[PDB]
């Protein structure tokens, strides 16, 4: 139920002693396949110049900034052995805890299919997790594969997405649209019908 | 290369925002630590009600990105960074239908310092209910993206826009979505 971090390294400043000035750390875990990698970047500003992976066991320095922080801390065996440590520690120990609120989440799409303000008939693809969501056009059962816009995935930043797929239609009366919707959170397909009237 | 990417993210700046600590899971913010009330805030209910992380951790993980801070501001000669001004786009959460609730999604983003001032106008009113807004969320790249969100109505009458002051901007950037 806990969550684990690993304190960022200490950059002593010694003893002796508009205006903005920004310093970043990050923490990377990249799970894959039982795997676990783990990076520990050092920032200032825009310009990371030191950082840890644990695919080369050591600090090194990334621009001329952080050679003295390559130096230093690889002569500390204490710090070597905690961060090689962090992919079997915390990046597995996280990666398990969450797991079915974050790989296992699951959130059904809401799917509208509505004319456009070249006649366009609008797909609009909306609140789903994760990711990945295929939609395909349908005019009385046949697949239309060409005149077919899809845009970018829509990251909402709420912990959902979303996305519009348009087709070039040249409707008749009686023609029935059906804009079909498959993803890992849907049992069966979700498909919704527009009329040409 | 990877399956799913778990990271720990956390900036310390001179101006406010003047530090922020968070855990985000693909690219999405799962959990921070408020630095003024000193707690855990996790994105959704549903998180919260099975995971804890405790304060303490972000709190110290702060106070030493602040002591790297000062040391680098005294190697780098009191380097400043170059303001790199945001891209601003409008869009609804929901496929819009006159009438019926939906919220307005401001997303700015490639900004660099995560220092800005976000204003949701309707009609050249300043709109103070029904808004919220995201952290300053880290990219990979080093710059900084954020969304700010307003709760409305869609009316044919009402004209909403999104106001954005960053350094690297001489003038506003003012975007606009009905
Ligand atoms: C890891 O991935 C490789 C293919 O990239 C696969 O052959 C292997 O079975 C996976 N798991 C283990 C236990 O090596
Ligand atoms: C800071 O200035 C000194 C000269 O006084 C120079 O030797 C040093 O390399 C400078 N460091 C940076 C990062 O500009
Ligand atoms: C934000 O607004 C305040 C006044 O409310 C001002 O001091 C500051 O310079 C503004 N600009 C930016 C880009 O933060
Ligand atoms: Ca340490």
């Amino acid at each position: 139920q806990a969550f684990w971090i690993d304190l960022f390294e200490t950059i002593g400043g010694g003893s002796l002693v508009p205006e903005n000035y920004l310093f970043q750390g990050r923490q990377e875990c990249y799970a894959f396949n039982g795997t676990q990698r783990f990076l520990e970047r050092y920032i200032y500003n825009r310009e990371e110049f030191v950082r840890f992976d644990s695919d080369v066991g050591e600090f090194r320095a990334v621009t001329e900034l952080g050679r003295p922080d390559e130096e230093y801390w690889n002569s500390q065996k204490d710090i070597l052995e905690e961060k090689r440590a962090v992919p079997d520690r915390m990046c597995r120990h996280n990666y398990e805890l969450g797991g079915p609120m974050t790989l296992q989440r699951r959130v059904q799409p809401r799917v509208n299919v509505s004319p456009s303000k070249h006649n366009l008939l609008v797909c609009h693809v909306t609140d789903f997790y994760p990711g990945s969501i295929q939609v395909r056009w349908f005019l009385n059962g046949q697949e239309e594969t060409a005149g077919v816009v899809s845009t970018n995935l829509i990251r909402n930043g709420d912990w959902t997405f979303q996305i519009l797929v348009m087709l070039e239609m040249t409707p008749q009366q009686g023609d029935v649209y059906t804009c079909q919707v498959e993803h890992t959170s849907l049992d069966s397909p979700v498909t919704v019908e527009w009329k040409a009237q | 290369k990877a399956d799913h990417v778990s990271t720990y993210a956390a900036f310390v700046q001179t101006h406010r925002p003047t530090g922020e600590f968070m855990f985000e899971f693909d690219e999405d913010e799962m959990f921070y630590v408020d630095l003024d009330k000193k707690e855990t805030v996790w994105h959704l209910e549903e998180f919260g009600q099975a995971f804890s992380f405790e304060a303490q951790g972000g709190l110290a993980n702060i106070a030493i990105l602040n002591n790297n801070l000062n040391t680098l501001i005294q190697r780098s000669n009191h380097t400043q960074a170059t303001n790199d001004p945001p891209e601003v786009t409008v869009f609804p959460k929901e496929p819009v239908e006159l009438g019926q609730p939906n919220t307005l999604i401001c997303h700015i983003d490639k900004f660099f310092p995560p220092v800005l001032n976000v204003t949701w106008l309707c009609n050249g009113e300043l709109v103070t209910e029904g808004v919220a807004e995201s952290l300053f969320l880290p990219r990979t790249d080093y710059s900084f993206h954020k969304f700010h969100y307003l709760t409305f109505v869609p009316s044919a009458e009402d004209f909403y826009d999104c106001r954005v002051e960053h350094w690297g901007l001489d003038q506003p950037l003012l975007k606009h979505w009905e």
